[PDB]
């Protein structure tokens, strides 16, 4: 049942890419002496395309640009309230 | 399971006519295989006809494996696991002997296939998503192993041979062979960013594609990986404006343009001013490349190259070029800011 | 014609090769008891992948169709019958004719010499034996050594098919002693013998005086050829490789190989058997001619490099292999004068025991 907690396993990998970031030998330490559950893990769930690639291996104003446009430009109250919303 | 000398002759017959000669049919591409392995398993002066036949058949399990891939022959999974647990007990057995020729003969293989079959299939920056696309299939896989394992076992005694006849064939082989020394720089750094640095050092030399061809590399080995580049490109710039125009090409530089900020005192003024008899033409290129980079790319604690800048401007020859260059980076961002008049810049 | 030359000179699997071959041994085995360099030359050639011209590009490269073409030629040879067709071609493939591609066909010739021992071709071995009779040792043992490298570096085997092809061939199997005691010279670290081609040998041993006579019953021997044309009684590369136990320490850390002695020091032992029937073949039946066995005077440059290869610390860390080496030279010495191997007086080695560490095996020798 690790199918609804796709958002989770996101933080927690960002957590690992950090974590091998800074400290990248106590990462190796760690992932190497648990290598067996990890590997069962990647072999289990098929559906962890993450751990797989992490194991082998080792948004912006672009796109908000239109809704502060309008946020800034918004006068009436129903421009307000629509953007806001969205 | 050793073979009779007439089986061997048999096995001869059968591999090489293509039908063994008791049944008197022709043998598949599986029971070619078999014999090749048998083979392998014997008579070294023999295993030519051995290097040219895993040519030949891997050259078909490729076809087969990445053909099945893309429009998503029979499954040749065992034989291969098989053929990298034997050429792995060879390389644990006696590396020297096996390792150059065999190393060789793959890395020439592999460069051929991808000249030949890449960009011009179904379906075949996205250097990276077409190395997840070559490890979807697992022959490919497998040789990159066993090429590792030869390179862990040719650490200490001539790595430099074996990196110099990989960048070799990616130049023959370019920019297709890239995917696989991408590979090897995640793997291994140091020689593989070093002869990168020397082979763009050298195609600006030769131009004064393959510029591109190394950019990419480096982007593909940026990976948690880029401090040794950054320390790589340091010591060339301690010796070169081939790393502005890496820079200009490659974004991810601008990490190292965070240290490069306190890298320069007046020794480097003085270095700077050695340099300085580059010709007005090379010198307009010049400034240009560098406005763009710390305009286009600093995304870092700028701030400090900022005030590096106009301390500068508060040797000599040095203090008027930059506040030159200072005044035409401004010129440069007004010509980013107000343009294109609608999506924005950055 | 060169028209057939020409219909020759198309693919590396080609049959006309085979075909031109077997032609031209006819020719040569009907003109045999009446009795061209070219023709050898150029077939050569074909085999090795070098054109007709003499600044062509290659004869098709190799692939596959130069291990058809081999396995063909292979085929061919053990079902030729012919001692001296086989003897000539094998002598014409892998002789220097100073073309572009004269090594790489030497090494193919040394290749397909390796199949055939591998396919018990025993007429075809045999053929070659003779054939490297007829060639200079510096090719010969250089081919065996690459032969014998390729063989014994793979996985077990390699050693007992060797082993077998010696029971069965006694003239290839002295042929092969000889190439390894040139080989194993003790001249560098790849002059000490590896474990399995040492293990071969080694074993190898039961017969080893049975071979040696075997060599020199085949035929009678004629004054020293040039650079030696393989001859049968390797005794100071024996008596050497025995002496050169710390030579492996000597010559590599330091104590790299230390635990030959013991096996060198065995397959040393095998020279009694063979000083005792030495002796019986020249001393008690009619061979007691000549020099009583091939010496070539080479007893005085055994010596000499004993003393020049020994400096290597030799005082103290190194005493006991010193003196136990002085022993074993005095052994073989001898051995070689009981037997008559060595018809010189003293003083040709007495003489040479003067700038070798003293012992009393020293004195045993001078006594």
């Amino acid at each position: 049942s690790s199918r609804h907690l796709a958002a989770f396993i996101n933080k927690f990998v960002q957590f690992i890419h950090k974590y091998i970031t800074y400290n990248a030998p106590a990462a190796i330490s760690f992932l190497q002496k648990h290598a067996d559950p990890l590997h069962d893990l990647s072999f289990d769930n098929s559906d962890l395309v993450m751990l797989k690639s992490l194991l082998a291996g080792l948004l912006t104003a672009a796109e908000m640009a239109p809704y502060m446009k309008r946020l800034s430009r918004g006068q009436t109250v129903e421009d307000l309230l629509e953007v806001l919303s969205d | 399971a050793p073979l009779s000398a007439q089986e061997l002759s048999q096995e001869i017959k059968a591999f090489l006519t293509g039908v063994d000669p008791i049944l008197g049919h022709q043998l598949s591409a599986r029971e070619h295989a078999r014999c090749g392995l048998l083979l392998l398993r014997s008579l070294p002066p023999a295993r030519a006809a051995v290097l040219d036949h895993l040519r030949g058949v891997f050259d078909e399990s490729v076809r087969a494996h990445l053909a099945a891939l893309d429009e998503t022959g029979p499954g040749l999974e065992d034989v291969v696991q098989e053929v990298q647990q034997v050429l792995s007990e060879f390389i644990r057995a006696n590396p020297k002997a096996w390792a150059p020729v065999i190393s060789a003969w793959s890395i020439d293989l592999m460069g051929q296939l991808s000249s030949t079959y890449s960009g011009q299939h179904q379906r075949v920056g996205a250097l990276n998503e077409l190395l997840q696309l070559w490890m979807g299939c697992r022959a490919t896989r497998t040789l990159m192993d066993i090429y590792v394992q030869c390179l862990s076992a040719l650490i200490g005694s001539c790595p430099d041979a074996c990196v110099d006849a990989l960048l070799d064939t990616s130049v023959q082989h370019s920019p297709h062979f890239d995917w696989v020394v991408a590979h090897i720089g995640s793997s291994f750094p140091g020689t593989i960013i070093s002869r990168v640095l020397s082979c763009g050092l050298k195609d600006f030399c030769v131009h004064g594609k393959i510029a591109s061809v190394v950019g990419i590399l480096g982007h593909l080995a940026s990976r948690h990986g880029d401090s040794i580049r950054r320390e790589l490109l340091r010591m060339f710039h301690d010796s070169v404006p081939f790393l502005l125009q890496l820079a200009v090409m490659s974004p991810a530089l601008l990490g190292t343009v965070s240290g490069e900020l306190v890298d320069c005192p007046a020794v480097l003024s003085q270095l700077q001013q050695h340099l300085q008899g580059f010709p007005r033409e090379e010198l307009d290129n010049m400034l240009n490349l560098a406005v763009h980079l710390v305009s286009q790319a600093s995304g870092a604690g700028a701030y400090r190259l900022l005030q590096f800048l106009v301390d500068t401007a508060m040797p000599d020859t040095v203090r008027e070029a930059c506040d030159r260059l200072i005044q035409l980076l401004l010129l440069h961002l007004q010509k980013l800011v107000h343009h294109r008049g609608p999506p924005p810049r950055l | 014609m060169s028209d057939i030359r020409h219909s020759l000179l198309r693919r590396d699997a080609l049959s006309a090769a085979k075909e031109v071959l077997y032609h031209l041994d006819i020719y040569f085995s009907s003109q045999l008891q009446s009795a061209d360099k070219g023709p050898v030359e150029l077939l050569e050639e074909f085999v090795f992948q070098v054109p007709k011209e003499r600044s062509a590009q290659p004869k098709r490269l190799n692939s596959l169709q130069e291990l058809q073409l081999l396995e063909i030629m292979c085929n061919y040879f053990q079902e030729q019958t012919k001692d001296s067709v086989r003897q000539i071609i094998f002598s014409s493939l892998f002789s220097p004719q100073g073309n572009k591609a004269d090594d790489s066909r030497m090494s193919l010739l040394g290749k397909l010499v390796s199949m055939a021992v591998a396919v018990c071709r025993i007429p075809v071995l045999e053929c070659a034996a003779s054939w490297l009779q007829r060639t200079p040792v510096v090719y010969c043992v250089r081919l065996a050594k690459a032969l014998v490298d390729d063989y014994c570096c793979l996985v077990p085997g390699s050693i007992q098919t060797l082993k077998q092809i010696f029971s069965a061939s006694p003239r290839f199997c002295c042929q092969f002693i000889t190439s390894v005691t040139a080989l194993y010279d003790l001249s560098s670290d790849d002059l000490i013998p590896p474990m399995d081609l040492l293990e071969m040998i080694v074993t190898w041993i039961f017969e080893d005086p049975r071979l040696i006579l075997i060599t020199f019953l085949n035929t009678p021997i004629a004054a020293n050829l040039p650079i030696g044309f393989l001859e049968l009684t390797p005794l100071v590369g024996l008596i050497r490789w025995c002496v050169k136990a710390p030579l492996a320490y000597k010559r590599k850390g330091v104590g790299m190989d230390r635990d030959s002695h013991l096996l060198y020091s065995k397959l040393h032992l095998s020279v009694l058997q063979v000083l005792m029937t030495l002796q019986l073949h020249l001393t008690e039946k009619n061979l007691y001619g000549r020099l009583g066995l091939i010496l070539f005077d080479h007893m005085v440059p055994l010596v000499e490099e004993i003393n020049r290869l020994a400096d290597e610390l030799n005082p103290l860390n190194a005493s006991q292999e010193i003196e136990l080496s002085l022993d074993r030279l005095a052994q073989a010495l001898q051995v070689a004068m009981a037997s008559g191997a060595l018809l010189c007086t003293r003083d040709d080695l007495r003489t040479l025991c003067s700038r070798l560490p003293h012992n009393n095996l020293l004195q045993l020798v001078i006594s």
